[PDB]
């Protein structure tokens, strides 16, 4: 509601002053205690961080900021309470906004584990999530008007640099600590770490999130393979390994629900341009992202880590899909649904992208293909089918809607006519036939009713199962 | 009997902002002249006459809608009661030219000065043309509200507003006593040139849809300061009025003096020079004698507003610090006015809010005081005449002097503060504007039934140019225009004014659009569900909903709909060209959707709301009224009864109800030149007609109004009295005074139950029944009523050929209502044989299946016009005034109903 600046002015700055560089403090300390303490410690603080009316992290500038007490009160007061007489002094353990981001920086390029920089995930990089929007926007970059803006000189200094660089650290130490067994911390990291991913550049993109996505790909298709060679080989065996590749599998679908939730807000805030100006990265993050809705519509094991996953940790997904809105304030199947998936969802948001990718003449041999699929032919089987078929592309001639989506297919600037080749329309048409029927399949599985839990038989016999 | 066909030109209407009125303590001067000078008329760019009209119009009824209305159409000046014209050759009023004599008598040519003057004690309107007198003068017509100048045109015409001073140069002197229009601009517009109630513009992109716009009223400008007469002021007030009578004067020298003002023995503006600043004691007494009693208002309002005042600190109020004036500063005198220091003060925002009241009541006071002394507002300010250009209520002033007057009035505040006299303001209170009628306040467009569409996935687009009251949605063909959009079953839309979803209800959904954003509709029939998008971004209930409406049935089908509150603007975009869509390929390409009108020659068709209120068939299955055509008995005539379906039940609907019957009595064209058995030879050669109505017992006649209305008659008024009946008077006199004829016009002809009830308030229920009887002479054009058999008192005139249809307005208040009887008395014809021509000479009362009973209904749907008549104002500089052009034709085929007299 926005009222800090109306609360927090006199002695609340004071008592939020020592809560915060006490709670910073605890990083020092190692402890057992301090351990199971530190994500409400860091919850605390980032909302403190958000509320909290003055720019702690820059307090040379805190002389043009009006909703400070060093400003409001006279120096012969801040001395019948003991002060130090400088903002600096309030509590200088607590470094500045440059020093903390470079540290972070540097940790990430280093590589540093969670154990070498546990303080750091856990209570300073939720403080920044909550302390770097709240001054960018009071800060240049902001929406100026003419008297606000110029009048006052603006006592923070966050650009949309620092949340980029910020968010790029964050998913480099993902990424060291992306197959790791115990990552609890992720699942916080993503909720602190969305709100600042709107101000995200897309260079982001090829620079981060394409080789993330591929590494976790990669590492599906591994265990997928072994999920296949397993059932290869039916043994008692096959019990065993069997628990590995759900293992391997739970490690994976943290990794995604920790990536995947940032990535959604990305494309939300980029999917216009990628659609406008065609992507290749986008392209490329689309066929990702289907082959990983493609292992997971194929796996049975992969599905059920992915909804324990869920419903263990008490992700809510739908706090992800509707932030937007919720952020401006403006059952088990309740718990996790299929449509709810971010697997799903990622998917379902970059279709535009890899349906753009196919003219509107491709159409036929989508459904073709699509029909293949159901047959449960391979991919390069899809391939030579409609390489031998091809001849049956769609013509415009017949249709007048055609007309006019090939039309636009011209107004997109990164389209031309002669970068068209067989190969091209094949596997474009092999990508995006095999995603939607995929899709179908989960949007209406008629799975419902397999194991039937109306039990109007046992309430029929009630006192017979007894 | 059958439709008849004829081509007919469109006609446009265009005024200046200039609206002038009287109402009783208003502000404003009764006495106007403006004038217009024709420079280009085309007499036949067409087959028919071009159309060039002059004159003035009501703001509360001139809705001179494009195409079709009264008559074969071409609505102007003059064609309505609510407007009065002057062609050169006739006086046009009711849809009647009647012909007045000139010097030179010629329709309106080129080098063409009219000069029109309206005065508004009498009233009358007068006109001259090329500075000769125009021998006919409209008079004692309705002054329900504002009046504007007006001129009405078809294609062919080049015209010139002169408005006086720089808006214009007047070729002949204005009449003594007659202000240039040009005078009364208010304060917060320019004068600019506009069409009149247009639901339709041309902007960039497109065309934009218009909302009602939100009209001023001639009891605005009446000033109402809250009452202070019955209080009593506390001693501690008494005593402090003066002094602060006194510091307010020396605030008031202070201001004057940072504006410039030095000490002057005289007092004038342009002088430079203020008197009463020599010592804050040596102010002249009339200034107390204006200031005093204006201080004391200060408290009493105090008091009046519910304010809580008492005595903080007596030692403040007695002792005050004192700012003085910079002695670098210098005076005349050498001695400044020393105010109060502001500084110890501080004021809550409470305060503020309270000051902001305080002056609107301060201005509202003053002005009203001028105007008892005799002031008037004026653009330009002349002492002499008594015209300022702040003598406007706070609320029209401009935001300038609003604010001068703020500062002033929370200055005098924090000193009455420094006093120390405590002011706790009190809470808050709600309140209703009720500016315009329900049925006038919002406008639907919707797509003709013809695009309907029962399949598919379809897009279309609305851009909001305002940030208010729009809906935009899918509408089902059967739309009624009258229910608000989404209130009932018949609409699936947005309204981003709040953020909410509309279908039997309001529920949230999305976030409110700002200016320019676009709304992309979206409807697919094969999942059956609606989707709503923002600039691109899919629009999301308080859930995971990425669909505003679910499991929709498709029955009829949908057609795209819109509705615009007062002062709204959008733009809808059905996509007939897909280039034109900002947001398609964000969403909607890739998921299939379609432009609605993608592959569509021509644009989609549109129909709007039209707030006319026109006569309607009872619905036979109304929920509350019911119509019994009751047969003939030997005792009894032939009879249309009303009962009230719903009467002493909840959910009943309680509310005036205008009533006719389908079809006219016409009058003769040519007027003649001055037991209980009927005579044949009498009842075969008579030209008398009767009809009665009998009220039930139960039935209030004091909520009754019996007679006939001409086909013209479209006044919807809930708080219906023979007052608001539109009237006008058409004198005709010789050059000098000589009144050769004056005619009264009227739509309305009617008596009151009222009138006819003896008086018994006492047991005012009577359970007897009143039948009251309407008599028409058709070769006199005489018109009279009875009572119970005794003749009324009241009688009408009427001219020949004029049609009239019974009519009954009541407010029921019985179950029981109203009986038509359509029988006959001695020696007097039923409205049969008048109706009829096979029944001319049939004395034998009967009612056939055309004869019905209509009410009045506010709105209905009408076809907008593909295209529009392009007209051209500008300003052409400041002696030649402001210019008005029109030269491209368009004509329309008009179905015309004869009974009726509208196309």
């Amino acid at each position: 509601h926005q009222f800090g600046d109306d609360v927090i002015l006199d002695d609340v700055q004071v008592s939020c002053y020592r809560t915060l560089c006490s709670i910073y403090s605890l990083g020092t300390t190692k402890n057992t205690y301090v351990e199971k303490l530190r994500p409400a410690l860091g919850e605390c603080l980032a909302r403190l961080a958000a509320a909290m009316p003055v720019a702690f992290l820059e307090p040379q500038l805190n002389e043009y900021n009006a909703c400070s007490v060093y400003t409001t009160k006279s120096p012969r007061e801040r001395a019948i309470l003991g002060l130090p007489n400088s903002v600096e002094e309030m509590c200088p353990d607590i470094p500045v906004l440059d020093r903390l981001m470079a540290d972070i920086g540097g940790l990430a390029e280093s590589g540093a584990r969670y154990t070498e920089m546990p303080h750091v995930i856990e209570i300073t990089l939720p403080m920044l999530c909550s302390y770097l929007p709240r001054w960018w926007e009071r800060g240049p970059e902001a929406p100026p008007p003419a008297l606000p803006a110029g009048a006052p000189p603006p006592c923070t200094a966050v650009t949309s640099d620092h949340l980029n660089s910020l968010l790029g650290n964050i998913l480099r130490i993902i990424v060291n600590n992306l197959g790791i067994d115990e990552a609890t911390w992720m699942k916080r990291l993503a909720v602190f770490a969305q709100p600042i991913v709107s101000r995200a550049r897309p260079e982001l993109l090829h620079s981060h999130f394409i080789p993330t996505i591929g590494r976790l790909r990669k590492r599906a298709g591994k265990v997928v393979a072994e999920e296949e060679q397993l059932r290869l080989e039916a043994k008692a065996e096959a019990e065993e390994g069997e628990l590995l590749v759900r293992d391997e599998f739970s490690v994976l679908c943290r990794d995604l629900y920790a990536l995947y939730p940032l990535l959604i807000r990305y494309v939300d805030n980029n999917r216009a341009h990628w659609l406008t100006e065609p992507n290749a990265n986008a392209e490329e993050l689309f066929r990702m992202v289907g082959e990983i809705f493609i292992y997971w519509s194929k796996s049975h094991n992969f599905k059920r880590e992915e909804q324990n996953f869920v419903v263990q940790n008490e992700i809510n997904n739908m706090s992800f899909l509707t932030a937007d809105s919720k952020s401006k304030m403006a059952r088990r199947g309740d718990r996790y649904s299929v449509q709810t998936s971010l697997i799903v969802a990622t998917l379902k948001k970059m279709l535009p992208i890899g349906l753009n990718m196919c003219a509107p003449t491709d159409q036929d041999l989508i459904m073709l293909a699509k029909t293949r699929y159901a047959l449960k032919d391979t991919d390069e089987e899809v391939r030579e089918f409609l390489q031998n078929n091809l001849h049956l592309q769609g013509k415009v001639e017949g249709s007048p809607s055609l007309r006019w989506q090939m039309a636009l297919y011209r107004g997109l600037p990164g389209r031309e006519e002669d970068a068209d080749d067989p190969e091209k329309i094949v596997r474009r048409v092999q990508e995006v036939s095999a995603v939607l029927y995929h899709l179908e399949q989960t949007e209406h599985p008629y799975k419902s009713k397999k194991a039937v839990w109306h039990k109007l038989l046992s309430k029929q016999r009630r006192r017979a199962v007894v | 009997l059958l439709l008849q066909t004829n081509l007919i030109n469109y006609v446009t209407s265009i005024r200046p902002n200039i609206f002038v009125g009287r109402a009783e303590g208003s502000t404003q001067y009764g006495k106007w002249y403006f004038e217009v000078m024709v420079d280009e008329v085309v007499p036949f760019l067409t087959a028919q006459a071009t159309h060039l009209r002059v004159g003035w119009a009501l703001t509360e009824g001139y809705s001179p809608y494009p195409g079709g209305g009264e008559g074969w159409g071409g609505n102007g000046v003059g064609d309505d009661l609510y407007s009065y014209g002057f062609d050169g050759l006739h006086l046009w009023t009711g849809h009647v030219a009647r012909p007045v004599t000139s010097p030179g008598q010629h329709l309106l040519a080129p080098e063409d000065v009219v000069s029109c003057c309206l005065d508004l004690s009498v009233p009358s309107i007068s006109f001259r043309i090329n500075g000769c007198p125009v021998q006919g003068v409209f008079e004692a017509f309705n002054l329900d509200g504002l009046f504007f100048p007006v001129v009405s045109f078809s294609a062919g015409v080049k015209v010139r507003f002169l408005l006086g001073g720089r808006h214009g140069e007047f070729k002949f002197l204005p009449p003594p006593g007659y202000a240039p229009c040009h005078e009364a601009v208010l304060p917060r517009e320019r004068l600019r040139l506009e069409p009149i109630k247009e639901y339709r513009r041309e902007g960039p992109r497109g065309p934009h849809l218009v909302g009602p716009s939100r009209c001023l009223s001639h009891t605005d400008f009446v000033p109402c300061p809250v009452d202070t007469v019955q209080i009593v002021l506390p001693p501690h007030l008494e005593r402090i009025r003066e002094k602060l009578a006194e510091n307010i004067h020396e605030l008031w020298a202070l201001t004057r003096i940072e504006q410039g003002w030095t000490y002057g023995p005289v007092r004038d503006d342009n002088k430079r020079l203020h008197p009463c600043l020599v010592n804050f004691h040596s102010l002249p007494e009339p200034e107390r004698n204006y200031n005093l009693q204006m201080s004391g208002e200060t408290l009493k309002t105090l008091l009046a507003l519910g304010c809580h005042v008492g005595m903080a600190d007596e030692k403040a109020e007695d002792n005050l610090k004192k700012t003085k004036l910079p002695k670098t500063y210098m005076m005349s005198n050498g001695y400044k006015p020393a105010p109060l220091d502001l500084s110890h003060v501080r004021l809550t925002p409470a305060q503020t809010t309270l000051v902001d009241r305080l002056a609107e009541n301060g201005h509202n006071v003053w002005a009203r005081d001028r105007v008892a002394q005799g002031w008037s507002y004026s653009a330009v300010q002349d002492i002499p005449a008594r015209r300022n250009p702040r003598l406007v209520p706070y609320r029209l002033l401009d935001e300038a002097t609003k604010r001068s007057n703020r500062d002033s009035l929370c200055q005098a505040v924090r000193t009455l503060l420094g006093y120390g006299y405590n002011i706790e303001p009190p809470d808050q209170e709600p309140s209703q504007v009720e500016n315009q009628s329900r049925w006038d306040r919002v406008r639907i467009f919707r797509a003709e039934k013809s695009y309907t569409v029962q399949s598919g996935r379809w897009y279309f687009e609305f851009e909001a140019v305002t940030t208010g009251e729009m809906r935009v949605g899918w509408a089902r063909p059967e739309l009624r225009p009258d229910v608000e959009l989404g209130a009932d079953e018949l609409a699936y839309v947005f309204n981003g004014h709040r953020g909410q979803r509309w279908h039997l209800g309001s529920e949230p959904f999305g976030r409110p659009w700002q200016s320019g954003d676009v709304v992309g509709c979206m409807i697919d029939l094969t999942e059956n569900t609606i989707i709503f998008t923002l600039n691109g971004e899919v629009l999301m209930s308080d859930s995971g909903s990425e669909t505003a409406f679910r499991e929709i049935e498709i029955g009829d089908g949908f057609l795209p709909v819109c509705s615009l509150g007062p002062g709204q603007v959008g733009h809808l975009n059905l996509g007939q060209d897909v280039s034109s869509l900002r947001f398609f390929a964000i969403c909607g390409l890739q998921e299939g959707f379609e432009p609605f009108a993608i592959n569509m020659q021509r644009p989609v068709t549109t129909w709007f709301s039209k707030s006319l209120p026109q006569f309607e068939p009872v619905p036979p299955e109304h929920p509350h009224y019911e119509v019994a055509r009751m047969d003939g008995t030997v005792d009894t005539p032939p009879c249309l009864r009303l009962a009230h379906r719903t009467w002493g039940s909840q959910n009943s609907l309680v509310e005036m109800l205008f009533l006719r019957l389908s079809l006219p009595v016409q009058f003769h064209q040519h007027f003649r030149c001055t037991d209980n058995r009927d005579d044949p030879e009498i009842i075969l050669n008579t030209t008398t007609y009767y009809y009665s109505v009998r009220v039930f017992a139960g039935q209030e006649p004091s909520c009754v109004w019996v007679g006939w209305v001409t086909p013209d008659y479209h006044q919807h008024d809930m708080n219906f009295d023979l007052s608001k009946v539109r009237a006008v008077t058409v004198t005709m006199g010789d050059e000098q005074g000589n009144v050769h004829s004056s005619l009264k016009c009227s739509n309305c002809y009617m008596v009151w139950g009222g009138d006819f009830v003896s008086p018994g308030q006492q047991g005012r229920i009577s359970h007897t029944d009143l039948v009251i009887g309407c008599l028409v002479d058709l070769a006199t054009g005489l018109m009279t009523f009875t009572a119970n058999g005794k003749e009324s008192n009241t009688f009408f005139q009427v001219e020949p050929n004029t049609k009239l249809f019974p009519a009954v307005f009541v407010l029921p208040t019985h179950q029981n209502v109203i009986q038509f009887e359509l029988g006959k008395q001695k020696n007097i014809m039923p409205l049969s044989a008048a109706m009829f021509l096979s029944e001319r000479k049939n004395p034998a009362p009967q009612c056939p299946p055309r004869l019905e009973v209509q009410m009045l209904m506010p709105v209905s749907w009408s076809r907008m016009p593909n295209h529009f008549l392009q007209v051209e104002t500008r300003r052409a500089g400041e002696r030649l005034g402001w210019a008005v052009q029109c030269q491209d034709p368009l004509t329309m085929m008009a179905l015309h109903i004869p009974e009726e007299n509208r196309c």
